RNA sequence: CCUCCGCAUAAGCCUGCGUCAGAUCACACUGACAAUUAACAGCCCAAUAUCUACAAUCAACCAACAAGUCAUUAUUACCCUCACUGUCAACCCAACACAGGCAUGCUCAUAAGGAAAGGUUAAAAAAAGUAAAAGGAACUCGGCAAAUCUUACCCC
RNA sequence: GCUACCUAAGAACAGCUAAGAGCACACCCGUCUAUGUAGCAAAAUAGUGGGAAGAUUUAUAGGUAGAGGCGACAAACCUA
RNA sequence: GCUAAACCUAGCCCCAAACCCACUCCACCUUACUACCAGCAACCUUAGCCAAACCAUUUACAUAAAGUAUAGGCGAUA
């Protein structure tokens, strides 16, 4: 593959930060997360 | 009597049996030809000693007295098989003039690749047996598709290998 | 002999010879408790009974009065790593019954 | 979890390389080697594209015209249906038209 | 295996990021 | 129902078992009630020499010397045969009229 | 052995090896030559780089597959043999294996490490010959029998009168047997 | 009724309907014995 | 206590609970070794002509119709002599150690062959079974089921 | 190699009453109900049933193949 | 702290040049992988999906002249 994104981790650690009070599955999986840190802010 | 399939019983299981040097093949063109027939049922003897002995090395689980013994007893048969073979191929070139004893015909087969034929030993002449003449030996040119791409193939087998040899002979020269 | 070509015979042919044999027995012990003066063989695929007749009475001198032979199949259930069965060798096993009586019990060897 | 653990073995770029320090040499041998030859003409590469651009169409009708008698003989039927698959793409496809 | 170099070297910022707070320094 | 084991004599039912045995080269024919004739003529009989008061034996000593190949060709055979070819200053024109073939392969190895 | 094959320390038809190199491993291969190769089986060489350097020593053995010398007795570590049960058994040292060019050939009467050459010379026709100096090192390197062995004598006989008559028949002639039928001519195709 | 026995298998129909002699019996037979020739199959016939 | 099973052959499968040993519902799996021996059964036929109208059914009466499952001779040719192969198993076809499918011969109830219950408690609901006062189709679409063995008729 | 039909030469059909007859096993099929519905089973099990010396049942080899085959037509069956 | 994660090199791809392959022994067109017995033998228009918004004629299998002359339910298009 040409071109495969190598720092992957490091957008979902921007999301997960911000999640990592919650409870539930929301903070650690990430589709779980972003519904839900986005409605946090 | 059937001793002869044995050794003798003073070396019955030492775990080590001197046994040295195998025929190589000039000293059987040194010998002469009565005693090379007389020599095949020397070694014929003990190779079927020897292979008995194995037979009971594994099944009583124990490992062979000595296993280096075998292969001189039949890389001097191979010895004994090559010095007569060249005798034979010597002479049936001088008086026959012709090597390969088994006749053959460079033939096509129904698949179309080309091949060599051996010759079958019949009785009556080839256009009067039954069973040789359903035997399709030709082309029909439906293959002559399947022959390409056959063809096509090892055109992509053989330059698989030879352009990665390249990167073998490159990476070594980069770091040495 | 074995992997040749054989002559034909037709009706005043010559007597078919072989000199230098090309395959070798090795001599067994049976497993299932044979009688006195039977001495079972490991014969190679090709070979027949009225050849191990006149291999044991030309070669060793030895007087056979009976072979009876069976083929034996080996196992085809083994696999390597990759999950293809690895044959065991198909052998054939002679029974030469020894005449003249002379009770004939496989020796033990490795003492 | 996908990102390596150990950094990779660094690159060593031999920049001043034979390949690398005269690359583009003999490039301008036409405006001053009075146009004997052409730059087009220096390209190394396949035969059906040397000095042509082309589009993935045109890439295709050439190699099929220039070579395509003496190509492999599944790579050929291969060639002839990607020229139909482009040709149903680019003539029937796309917004735009 | 992945080409990158940014990723494996800013990862193992985050190891030390993340090795200084379990074991601490003096 | 297998494909990749290979067809022996073992698989099919009774009139196959028993048509293709192993490669044990038969000697007779059948007569008319299933009668075998063993023709004594195509069995090899072997023929063993008499290797009472015999010199030579399965292994040779390492003291021997060491030798170098030197094949043996069809000019190195005719050498040593044409040296009593020269006082004109053995051979078989055609293999018809002879019990042993050379060519179209009479004897057994 | 299956190609791709690890040619490490113990040999590749052994107890050992089957332990280490099953037949379904693959490793990453390892790189390598030069069949002008200049160390042999029982030389007497030296140590430039690691533990122990300068220091002199035998080697017992040559693995080319990887381009080894085993230096006899040297550069050597520590591993525990037999150990059989839950004891200790004996400490015995062992030789790591001493990449080519991290060992260099010495000469006689002076005992310095000096790069070897391959001089043709007269006396007949391939041996080291030394760089620094001239000096030509060599190649470095009570039976009897038993029973079923013939002699040194009976081996060399030479019994073979060259004559052409296709062994079949020579001793067909020479058992005295007779055969009065002819062979009559089959259809060979 | 019941259903997965549809191979009811002997050797006599083995091989006189997918065996090496009717595949070479046709010009149709033989380009299927030149397919597994072509794609390197181990088993070309019954 | 079951035996609605069995023992062989055919077909199929192709070493698949034999010996020794190793491991990690439970202890047929893995490695080494060993076996199934021909009389049974396959594998047959020297030509050229030429012969063969009357079934089988205990084949005898008697009766047929659908009209039948088995024979030579003449002359020429002919002295080699028992090979080759199948022979195992708790087995096949169904993805499975699958209540299924599987030709034939005897055993027509066993001389073979096997175990419906891992241990406990004895709730509901559900499955099968057995028993029932008085009533006896009042049930229901319909005596369906079960129980008794049974009446007559219509349409097609 | 299932299944539809056909061909070659096979095989089976107890016991009782007296014939494409009746009762009735072996056998073949599948009427009705109950269970089962990721089942034991990609159509089975337990009863109960229709036929069971014939237009039967069935093993073995062969035959017909897709614009077709075969069909006591259900537009069925031709490897779930 | 379990499960796991991590990894470089097998190899491959695309071109360049050069046209490529065949024979240890035995066996292999019968039921291939079978030692050995009295019969005929191949040479042929591709079609269709799809585009025409259906479909029925039709619908592609070095550069430059040139998408020109022409063809075309004069239309898709060639
Ligand atoms: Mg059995
Ligand atoms: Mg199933
Ligand atoms: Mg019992
Ligand atoms: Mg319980
Ligand atoms: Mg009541
Ligand atoms: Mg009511
Ligand atoms: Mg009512
Ligand atoms: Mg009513
Ligand atoms: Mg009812
Ligand atoms: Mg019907
Ligand atoms: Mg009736
Ligand atoms: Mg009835
Ligand atoms: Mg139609
Ligand atoms: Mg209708
Ligand atoms: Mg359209």
């Amino acid at each position: 593959l040409r071109n495969r994104v190598t720092d992957r981790y490091f957008r979902i650690q921007e999301v997960l930060k911000h999640a990592r009070h919650f409870r539930g599955r929301k903070n650690r999986c990430y589709r779980l997360a972003v519904r839900t840190v986005i409605r946090a802010f | 009597g059937l001793e002869e399939f044995f050794d003798d019983p003073k070396n019955w299981g030492q775990e080590k049996v001197k046994s040295g040097a195998a025929w190589t093949c000039q000293q059987l063109r040194n010998k002469s030809n009565e005693d090379l027939h007389k020599l095949w049922y020397v070694l014929l003897k003990e190779r079927n000693m020897l292979l008995t002995l194995e037979q009971e090395a594994k099944r009583q689980r124990l490992p062979m007295p000595s296993p280096e013994r075998l292969d001189k007893v039949v890389d001097s048969m191979d010895a004994l098989d090559k010095v007569v073979q060249e005798r034979e191929d010597a002479l049936r070139l001088l008086q026959t003039g012709q090597e390969r004893a088994r006749p053959g015909a460079w033939r096509r087969d129904i698949f179309g690749r080309i091949i060599w034929h051996k010759f079958k030993q019949w009785v009556i002449p080839w256009h009067l047996n039954k069973r040789y003449n359903r035997k399709r030996f030709f082309a029909l040119p439906y293959v002559d598709h399947f022959l390409r791409l056959e063809r096509e193939k090892r055109a992509r087998i053989k330059a698989r290998k030879e352009n990665l040899e390249r990167k073998k002979a490159k990476i070594l020269l980069k770091k040495f | 002999a074995r992997n040749v070509v054989y002559p034909l015979y037709r009706l005043g042919g010559p007597q078919l010879r072989v000199f230098r044999t090309n395959f070798f027995i090795q001599l067994v012990r049976p497993g299932v408790a044979q009688p006195e003066d039977t001495v079972q063989f490991r014969i190679p695929m090709e070979m027949t009974r009225v050849d191990l007749r006149n291999y044991l009475e030309g070669i060793y001198n030895v007087p056979v009065a009976a072979v009876r032979t069976r083929v034996q199949h080996g196992s085809n259930k083994r696999r390597d790593h990759r999950n293809v069965r690895i044959k065991k060798p198909d052998y054939k096993v002679a029974y030469v019954q020894l005449a003249h009586g002379q009770t004939f019990t496989f020796p033990d060897l490795f003492p | 979890i996908g990102i390596r653990l150990t950094l990779p073995p660094p690159k060593v770029v031999d920049r001043w390389n034979e390949k690398r320090a005269m690359f583009g040499v003999y490039d301008n041998i036409g405006i001053l080697g009075n146009f004997e030859k052409h730059p087009k003409e220096l390209i190394r590469g396949p035969i059906w594209l040397r000095g042509w651009k082309g589009n993935e169409l045109q890439r295709c009708i050439r190699k099929r015209k220039m070579v395509g008698s003496r190509m492999f003989a599944d790579d050929l039927h291969n060639l002839n249906k990607r020229i139909r698959y482009l040709y149903k793409h680019f003539n029937r496809h796309g917004k735009f038209r | 295996v992945k080409k990158g170099f940014r990723a494996a070297f800013r990862f193992q910022k985050e190891l030390e990021r993340q090795r200084l707070l379990r074991c601490p320094p003096p | 129902a297998d494909r990749m084991s290979k067809w022996t004599s073992k698989r099919g039912p009774r009139s196959f078992r028993g048509r293709k045995g192993r490669g044990a080269k038969g000697i007779g024919f059948l007569t008319s009630g299933w009668r075998f004739v063993q023709i004594k003529e195509m069995v090899p009989e072997f023929v063993v020499p008499d290797l009472t008061g015999f010199k030579l034996k399965p292994y040779v000593s390492y003291l021997a010397p060491e030798s170098e190949e030197t094949p043996l060709t069809a000019a190195q055979l005719f050498s040593e045969a044409v040296a009593p070819a020269i006082e004109k200053d053995g051979f078989e024109p055609t293999q018809e009229g002879k019990l042993f073939q050379l060519y179209p392969r009479n004897f057994l190895r | 052995l299956p190609p791709h094959y690890r040619y490490g320390m113990s040999p590749p038809g052994s107890v050992a090896d089957k332990r280490k190199n099953p037949p379904w491993i693959r490793r990453r291969p390892v790189v390598v030559s030069d069949e002008d190769w200049y160390l042999f089986c029982g030389d007497t060489v030296e140590i430039l780089e690691g533990k122990d350097a300068g220091k002199q020593g035998k080697v017992v053995q040559v693995i080319r597959q990887r381009n080894w010398v085993v230096v006899g007795g040297l550069n050597t570590h520590y591993r525990y043999i037999g150990k059989t049960m839950d004891y200790r058994g004996t400490m015995i040292p062992s030789e790591a294996p001493l990449l080519h060019r991290q060992v260099k050939l010495v000469d006689p009467m002076d005992r310095k490490p000096t790069e070897i050459e391959w001089r043709f010379t007269e006396a007949g026709e391939r041996v080291r010959v030394s760089t620094r100096s001239g000096r030509i090192i060599p190649k470095p390197e009570t039976w009897i029998d038993g029973p079923k062995d013939t002699s040194v004598e009976d081996a060399l006989e030479r019994t073979y009168v060259p004559c052409l008559k296709t062994l079949q028949e020579e001793v067909m002639e020479a058992m005295g047997i007779k055969e009065t039928r002819k062979y009559k001519k089959v259809y060979w195709y | 009724k019941a259903r997965g026995n549809e191979y009811q298998p002997s050797n006599i129909k083995r091989k006189n309907k997918h065996g090496w002699v009717r595949r070479l019996s046709t010009p149709a037979g033989v380009q299927v014995i030149l397919r597994r020739m072509l794609k390197g199959r181990k088993s070309l016939s019954h």
